[PDB]
DNA sequence: AAGCAGTAGAGCATGC
DNA sequence: GCATGCTCTACTGCTTCGATATCG
């Protein structure tokens, strides 16, 4: 039944009245947090991770987007404390989904201003480097740039 | 004296302070007024106006203890809301959680002394508190909808039907029942005996006609069983024995055909009156299919056999072109094929000698993607002789 | 409430006479109305900039709000105040503005009722901050809407009673039809003329009441009492300069660090001490030593007796002076001993002394508390607060001395025509208006490149004197007063 | 200083 | 008698604005 309430998360904010298209994402992303985890049946857990997780739209792509804003704290402060129970749902089996979400943790970081939304990114990355262990997968990340 | 008891009840209530102490507070003041007004002599005029002077004293400076008083004391008094109309549908907006709540169970018990009410509650975008997954919300949001219907113009009535009936996929078996207990309402007082004053008064019958019969698909009994008892009254469905087959089909709604021959062949033996054998028959007939196929099928024959002596000649060309006319509409207007009802028409519509030029340019568009060819074959066949 | 604000409505009539020029030539009400209207904004922009504000045109052809009412429109939502609000409403001034209304809306129906008193309710009803005053100045001029027919005036003072049942307070700005007081018609069962004051009494000010410190004072060592210490002189200047990225119009926020011991790389300030030189030998310490050394005594303020009030001398101070007043917040009925102590101090004119230290570590100074009493009359005219005033006191090395070397003596002559100069030259001190020259032409400089109407206004200058007003004020004495017994003669 | 929210040591009702 | 389902209000912490010591 979802990618509905995704594209309307994705269109509903272009436009004007920015404490509309909050409210709208807070019942949305709500949305997608009940019917997403309630879903047990492992190929249709796949279908969601594999719905969810699109090169051109998506959740990422819309935490992208709008945060050259002060209008979508709430949302994607939400979006961003429910990946670290998304991301104890399934485990390693994200690992081709990685990099991009620690770059995108990366730049919420160190272009946000609030502490509100600043400290669960590094919850977000401090719960993935203490899952993905030193093996091959810690390559890719440029830890001597991290440093 | 009787002028400082209540006075100290009431001061005692100014005590903002613990969950206790004013909610009973409100809770026993409501109950003395109640009594108070049944026994209406005298001490009512002192204290109805020192709880009032203690709210507007109450209001100003705090909001949220005065709304949760203020539905307490209306849960068993009407009357003081007459003194807070525009308090309570002004400070309505901008509030959440629980509260809206309060605000919508205060405005319950007066939506019937009241004029010009309709044009508040949709400067309120009432399309957005019919929309959020709370439940008590949506349960007495409905009741008051109940109660603000029988005042409207059908030019806000088409309004209001349009975001009701989107709660065809709730849970919660009392909110559906309100919800199909104003549309019980609707189409019973909507059955214009040659009105036709409107296009809207002509369409919200027909949005009206498309939930109360797609509701008896529902994923619980008994609240069907009110439907059906509801359907097999009179001025519904007469019951001699043709007319409730020659309107059976007008409810046909291809929502509803997985269930559409069990429940024809329920509605045709509802009106029955070596007795024993024909309630196993409706046992049997909505769990296996192929006997409620053979049932219905076998049904019709007989009675368009029977009639010849009743509704003679002139009839029945009329008859038999509605029910080729209506055949028709069936298989035109069926999306979700199902073998033993295409069968079932197609193996009575093969028998009787005016419905044989049934439809050559759609029965075989319905035999080819329902995989019940030798059927279809049978039927062009018979049809291309005589 | 602390950071709570304030509405405001403006209703501007537009259905038939308003529009007309009173059959003059020297202005129109509805220019008189839009030179009101912005004189305000350009007020509240920089006076109290966090307002809620709205106008509204009734009357009118169109209609566009939320609700979908006839002959309501609005141009504004409740917000602070736009430049960009306030540019696009200074058009509609001339004959070309009027025109420009005309072109897109008109005026002229049969207009509003209780509805419009409606929206503004509606209006009032859907922000979600806290709210004080809820004000409407409406712009009309006729009194009799209801010239036809009863249930509109019915219904008018009926919803105008449902609307002071919430207490939403209006009080029209009448226009000068007859110049002042004759048409006094039946407009008042609903409220409860003079522009000049909005149009130029509102140039640059600012309003908070915050309580800057919140401290104890202990007379012996065990009586407590809490007190609240409120500044009266705030000493004001202008908002801080920002930093600006040149083209996209952005923001900067630079930073900073230490490194290079020529060696490169990145310094922590963990590492890092304070020190001072004298020579050779340098002093070496830790910068928690360096504020351990200004530690003297707890935050508070210790009583060390009392003086009377002859001693401490009006050519004594060293700063703005503060004002001091209790709290029933911390310690529970110390007002009591304070109205007490007030009433004992302003019938015996005596004065306390104390040492203070404000914040929790600083080096103590000797203050002197100096009580006071309110004053009033029937108009609520609360001018003097009711309490104790803080006159702060020198130590060592501020009274300096100067070579004293230097005494003359005088005649007895001139006092007399000293007396008449001073009283040609006469005047009441002030009661205000003496207002800030260079903050003035500050903000007058900002408004030009704010709403670029053409140029900097010249801010006129007040604190010169009127040379002139005052040569002819006192005449030609002023020979005489210098040489009457003091030639210079080279 | 005002204020604004949300965590969390701390208890009650319950299962194996 | 030990390990869970379920409320709970005081504590602490960040933001917003305003005020004061500081090197130049």
């Amino acid at each position: 039944g979802v990618r509905c309430s995704l594209l309307r998360l994705q269109e509903t904010l272009s436009a004007a009245d920015r404490c509309g298209a909050a409210l709208a994402g807070h019942q949305l992303i709500r949305g997608l947090g009940q019917e997403c985890v309630l879903s047990s049946s492992p190929a249709v857990l796949a279908l969601q991770t594999s719905l969810v997780f699109s090169r051109d739209f998506g959740l990422l792509v819309f935490v992208r987007k709008s945060l050259n804003s002060i209008e979508f704290r709430e949302c994607r402060e939400e979006i961003l404390k429910f990946l670290c129970i998304f991301l104890e749902k399934m485990g390693q089996k994200i690992a081709p989904y990685s990099v991009e979400i620690k770059n995108t943790c990366t730049s919420v970081y160190t272009k946000d201003r609030a502490a509100k939304c600043k400290i669960p990114a590094l919850d977000l990355l401090i719960k993935l480097l203490q899952t993905f262990r030193s093996s091959r997968l810690m390559d890719e990340f440029k830890i001597g740039e991290l440093f | 004296q009787s002028s400082e008891y209540f006075q100290a009840l009431v001061n005692n209530m100014s005590f903002v302070r613990y969950k206790e102490v004013y909610a009973a507070a409100a809770e026993v003041l409501g109950l003395i007024l109640r009594y108070v007004m049944e026994r209406k002599n005298i001490l009512e005029e002192s204290l109805c106006e020192l709880v009032a002077k203690q709210l507007k004293q109450h209001q100003n400076t705090m909001e949220d203890k005065f709304i949760v008083c203020l539905n307490k004391v209306t849960k068993s008094f009407p009357p003081l809301a007459d003194r807070f109309m525009n308090a309570v549908f002004f400070l309505l907006p901008k509030f959440h959680g629980v509260l809206k709540t309060l605000c919508l169970e205060v405005v319950l018990c007066r939506v019937e002394g009241m004029t010009e009410l309709y044009f508040q509650l949709k400067s309120k975008d009432f399309v957005q508190v019919m929309r959020h997954r709370d439940d008590e919300r949506q349960k007495v949001c409905l009741d008051i909808i109940y109660k603000m219907m029988p005042k409207l113009k059908p030019v806000e009535l088409r309004e209001l039907l349009n975001p009701v009936v989107e709660f065809v996929s709730h849970p919660s078996t009392t909110c559906r029942e309100q919800m199909y207990n104003i549309l019980m309402w609707i189409h019973d007082n909507y059955r214009d005996p040659e009105s036709e004053t409107d296009n809207d008064s002509q369409e919200i019958f027909k949005l009206a006609k498309d939930v109360l019969i797609q509701g008896l698909i529902d994923e619980n009994p008994g609240l069907q069983l009110i439907i059906r008892n509801f359907w097999s009254h009179e001025t519904r469905l007469p019951s001699n024995t043709l007319d409730r087959l020659l309107a059976l089909n007008s409810l046909y709604s291809p929502k509803i055909e997985v269930h559409f021959l069990s429940l024809a062949t329920n509605f045709l033996l509802e009106m029955t009156s070596h007795s024993s054998l024909i309630t196993p028959l409706q046992a049997v007939a909505q769990r296996d299919p192929i006997i409620a196929k053979q049932l219905f099928s076998s049904l019709f024959s007989g009675i368009l056999k029977e009639m010849d002596k009743f509704k003679t000649l002139s009839e029945k060309n009329n008859i038999t072109q509605k029910l080729l006319q209506d055949f028709n509409r069936f298989l035109n207007t069926t999306f979700s094929f199902f073998p033993p009802f295409v069968s079932c028409i197609q193996d009575i519509s093969c028998q009787h000698a005016a419905l044989l030029s049934l439809d050559p340019a759609a029965v075989s568009a319905g035999c080819l993607a329902s995989l019940q060819q030798p059927v279809g074959i049978r039927l062009l066949e018979e049809a291309l002789l005589r | 409430k602390y950071s709570g604000r304030d509405s405001l409505i403006f209703l501007v009539d537009a259905s038939k006479a308003m529009f007309e020029s009173q059959s003059e030539d020297e202005l129109t009400p509805f220019d008189m109305s839009i030179q009101c209207i912005q004189s305000v904004y350009i007020s509240k922009i920089i006076s109290s900039d966090r307002d809620l504000l709205a106008v509204v045109f009734y009357g009118t052809e169109k209609d566009k709000n939320s609700v979908n009412f006839k002959n309501i429109y609005v141009l504004q939502e409740l917000d602070n105040p736009g430049a960009k609000r306030i540019l696009e409403l200074d058009q509609f001034k001339g004959q070309q503005g009027q025109k420009r209304f005309q072109d897109m809306m008109g005026h002229g129906s049969d207009y509003s009722l209780s509805e419009v008193l409606w929206v503004c309710a509606n209006l009032f009803s859907d922000v979600q901050f806290k709210m004080s005053h809820k004000r409407i100045m409406l712009f009309t001029n006729e009194d009799n809407p209801h010239g036809n027919d009863s249930a509109k005036a019915s219904r008018a003072r009926t919803k105008a009673g449902d609307l002071r049942d919430t207490g939403i307070f209006l009080d029209l700005m009448h226009l000068k039809k007859p110049g002042g007081f004759d048409i006094s018609l039946f407009y008042r069962d609903i409220i409860s003329s003079k522009l000049e004051d909005l149009l130029r009494k509102v140039r640059a000010k600012e309003t908070r009441k915050r309580a800057l410190s919140r401290l104890k004072l202990k007379l012996n060592k065990d009586i407590v009492i809490s007190v609240g210490i409120y500044n009266l002189v705030q000493k004001a200047l202008k908002p801080p300069p920002i930093k600006l990225y040149r083209e996209t119009n952005e923001p900067v926020k630079t930073k900073t660090r230490t490194f290079n011991t020529s060696t490169g790389g990145l310094l922590l300030p963990s590492d890092t001490k304070r020190s001072q030189i004298y020579g050779s030998r340098q002093i070496i310490l830790e910068k928690e030593e360096t504020e351990e050394l200004k530690r003297f005594d707890d935050p508070g303020l210790m009583l060390m007796g009392f003086k009377p009030l002859v001693l401490l001398k009006k050519h004594h101070y060293l700063r703005p002076s503060l004002f001091v007043y209790p709290e029933e917040s911390l310690v529970i009925g110390s007002s009591t001993l304070f109205s007490a102590l007030l009433i004992k101090c302003l019938e015996k004119e005596v004065a306390a002394l104390c040492r203070y230290t404000p914040r929790r570590n600083i080096p103590p100074y000797f203050v002197a508390l100096v009580p006071q009493e309110e004053e009033l009359d029937d108009q609520k005219i609360q001018v003097t607060p009711p309490g104790f005033q803080l006159v702060f006191l020198p130590f060592a090395d501020d009274k300096r001395k100067m070579p004293f070397t230097e005494k003359i003596m005088a005649t007895p002559e001139q006092v007399g025509k000293m007396k008449a100069i001073v009283e040609k030259l006469r005047f009441t001190y002030r009661s205000d208006s003496f207002e800030n020259p260079v903050l003035q032409q500050h903000f007058r400089n900002l408004e030009a490149l704010a709403l670029d109407l053409m140029e900097p206004e010249q801010a006129v200058d007040l604190t010169l004197p009127k040379v002139e007003a005052m040569n002819k004020r006192l005449g030609s004495l002023v020979d005489e007063f210098k040489e009457l017994v003091y030639p210079p003669d080279y």
